[PDB]
């Protein structure tokens, strides 16, 4: 899954 | 015919360097030096040498000591070469040198304890091998120095006092060294400094309140150090501050009121700090703010309702925080919002979130991953996001079907719905997005066959579709499973063009027409119910790198044509009904046994095996 931070 | 002194110095200089530049092949014979490559003289071209500018000449060798014999040289530029060893002492005594750029070479050793360069304006040693103590003693005899660039060196030891005596210093770049200790209080005397990079060192302690004394600051880069304590609330004293970069430190507390009131800030990056509490900005006060990164902090409470009142805020990354509740209703007015990253923030009511956010007409990229846990994905078809490019809502364990309101975002490029509870068939309109090069529906409950329209996806077939890549200010991260290290992509077009359908309930065959997608890098069908033959027409997918068919029920043999996939490095048919020979030689010999296991497949001349 793609995530961001 | 030029001066014998310059003539000599120049001949020695080039004696140590190869290759000889275009106009220097005559050097040992020619007497006219001012017309040699990269030389400038006073009078007209006819006097003493005032400029030696040999940057980016592929020059390999050492610096001659007789470089110190050019008495009139005001500018020495050797940057972007292969020059190595020590800087000659005599260079540090040139009375006329205004500009020294040695940046980006292999130079090493250290700077002399005694330097006299009264005319020096800018000093650039960055990107070399220099270690040791910082040459702050240069301030004694260069009273005019504007610019010190030391970045990208091996300087370790304390951030050394004494830069405060360069009274006219404007740029100071110390980034990417090994410096320890706190900022010497010396530094806070430089009231004309508009640029301080200290980023990417080992600096620590609190960031002193004395920093209010540097009232000329435009750009402050403190990133990637060990700083801690509260961010000092001095920012009304720094009225010219545009860029503040503090990311990856131990800063605690919230955003100081003065920073939250600064009309000049364009950019605030505090990501990956220890910050906490309510997030409060006065957006009526911050009229220049266009970009805000607070990611990987502990800000709590609701998302601040006044955020849309920053009329210029284009780029917002709030990910990985402690908020709660819904997206405020005022976000309907966030006219400037382009890129919105909310990942892993504990947000509620995706229904409200989407119904509000559809009103932000500039929204292009939206990352909602790890929020709305267990909620139902809104099917409500009045939802319209017209300019939407990148949509990531993943690992939210969302329920419902593939939302058809999405079909009206024609610009859509990357879609990630993976790791939800979504069910039903995958609808035909998913094949209608012309700019879509990446889609991850994996790890859902999807059923039915694979829609055939995925075979005529335009960005995956021709080269006649062309669009502009979205440009948010944050990277994206990609995780294979819950315990895998992530992959980083700084830009959207860094993602391989991908169809990822794995871990669903999909059934039926694999369309021969998948041979149409010439530009697809990654095709993942694994862990489904798929059946039938592996089509020979797949050999037509010419850009294919990874093909995962494992854990289906597929029958027949591996088609030999697959060995014509030139780029395929990653392949698995494991856990199927397949039979026969694995095709020998070429591409398939490189795959490990695990790629074929739990079938009836055998290596050539080994059938039957088991
Ligand atoms: C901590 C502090 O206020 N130091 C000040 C600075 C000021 O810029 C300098 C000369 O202007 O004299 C002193
Ligand atoms: C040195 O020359 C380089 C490359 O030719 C140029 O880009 C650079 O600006 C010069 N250095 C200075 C201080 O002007
Ligand atoms: C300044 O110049 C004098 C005379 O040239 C020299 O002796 C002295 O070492 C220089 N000071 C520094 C700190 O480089
Ligand atoms: C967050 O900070 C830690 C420790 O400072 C650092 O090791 C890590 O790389 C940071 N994460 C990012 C993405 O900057
Ligand atoms: C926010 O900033 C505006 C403009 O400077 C000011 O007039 C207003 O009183 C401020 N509000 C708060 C809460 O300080
Ligand atoms: C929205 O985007 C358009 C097109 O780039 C831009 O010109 C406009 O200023 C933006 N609107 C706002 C309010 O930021
Ligand atoms: C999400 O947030 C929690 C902290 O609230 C953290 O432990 C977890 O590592 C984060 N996961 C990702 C993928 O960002
Ligand atoms: C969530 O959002 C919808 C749409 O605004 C609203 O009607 C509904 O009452 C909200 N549900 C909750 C639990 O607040
Ligand atoms: C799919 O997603 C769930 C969470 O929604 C996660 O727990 C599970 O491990 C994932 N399965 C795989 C193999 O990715």
């Amino acid at each position: 899954y793609i995530y961001t931070q | 015919r030029c001066h014998p002194h310059d003539l000599e110095a120049l001949r020695d200089f080039i004696a140590h360097l190869e290759p000889k530049p275009d106009g220097w092949i005559n050097s040992s014979s020619s007497t006219d030096c001012c017309n040699w490559t990269g030389i400038t003289c006073n009078s007209n071209n006819t006097g003493r040498v005032i400029r030696l500018e040999l940057g980016n000449k592929k020059l390999s060798g050492k610096l001659s000591e007789s470089l110190g014999k050019l008495d009139e040289i005001r500018v020495l530029n050797l940057s972007r070469n292969f020059i190595k060893d020590s800087i000659p002492l005599s260079i540090f005594n040139l009375k006329n040198l205004q500009t020294l750029d040695l940046s980006s070479n292999d130079l090493s050793g250290g700077i002399p304890t005694s330097i006299n360069l009264p005319a020096l304006q800018s000093f650039d040693l960055s990107s070399n091998k220099f270690n040791g103590s910082l040459p702050s003693h240069i301030c004694h005899n260069s009273t005019q120095i504007r610019v010190v660039k030391l970045a990208v060196n091996y300087f370790a030891g304390n951030f050394t006092s004494g830069f405060g005596k360069c009274v006219l210093l404007e740029h100071l770049c110390l980034g990417m060294n090994d410096l320890t200790g706190n900022i010497p209080e010396d530094l806070f005397h430089l009231k004309r400094l508009n640029l301080l990079g200290i980023q990417e060192n080992r600096l620590s302690g609190s960031l002193s309140r004395e920093i209010r004394n540097l009232s000329s600051l435009v750009r402050l880069d403190v990133s990637w150090n060990l700083f801690s304590g509260e961010i000092p609330d001095v920012f009304d004293e720094l009225p010219q501050l545009k860029f503040f970069l503090g990311q990856t430190n131990g800063f605690i507390g919230g955003i100081p009121k003065s920073l939250a009131n600064s009309p000049s800030l364009n950019l605030l990056n505090l990501r990956n700090n220890s910050l906490s509490g309510r997030l409060m900005l006065n957006c009526t006060a911050m009229i220049a703010l266009n970009s805000l990164d607070l990611g990987t902090n502990r800000f709590n409470g609701r998302l601040p309702e006044n955020l849309p009142d920053c009329k210029r805020l284009k780029n917002v990354n709030l990910a990985r925080n402690t908020f709660h509740g819904q997206v405020p209703e005022s976000f309907k007015n966030f006219e400037s919002l382009s890129y919105f990253s909310l990942s892993n923030s504990s947000l509620a009511n995706i229904s409200s979130a989407l119904g509000i956010l559809q009103h932000c007409k500039n929204l292009t990229t939206l990352v909602l991953t790890l929020n709305f846990h267990g909620e139902a994905l809104p099917d409500d078809s009045s939802l319209h996001f017209e300019k939407l490019k990148v949509l990531v809502v993943a690992n939210c364990r969302l329920t419902g079907s593939m939302p058809r309101w999405l079909s009206s975002s024609n610009e859509l490029q990357l879609l990630d719905l993976s790791w939800n509870r979504l069910t039903g068939a995958i609808p035909s309109w998913i094949g209608d997005f012309k700019a879509l090069f990446y889609l991850d529906l994996s790890n859902n409950s999807f059923t039915g066959e694979i829609p055939k329209s995925l075979t005529k996806l335009e960005s995956l077939t021709s080269r006649n579709i062309s669009v502009n890549e979205p440009s948010p200010d944050f990277p994206f991260f990609m995780k294979r499973n819950e315990s895998a290290r992530a992959l980083q992509y700084n830009q959207i077009f860094g993602f391989p063009p991908t169809i990822e359908l794995g871990h669903n309930n999909l059934s039926g065959p694999i369309w021969e027409e998948f041979g149409n997608l010439k530009k697809l890098h990654v095709f993942d069908l694994k862990w489904n119910a798929l059946s039938g033959s592996i089509p020979s027409s797949l050999s037509g997918m010419t850009s294919l790198e990874a093909l995962d068919l494992s854990n289906n029920r597929l029958s027949g043999s591996i088609p030999v044509s697959l060995q014509q996939l030139s780029f395929l490095s990653k392949f698995s048919v494991a856990y199927n009904n397949l039979s026969g020979v694995i095709p020998s030689g070429g591409q398939f010999q490189t795959f490990p046994n695990s790629s074929f296991e739990s079938n009836h497949l055998c290596g050539e001349h080994r059938f039957p095996c088991s």
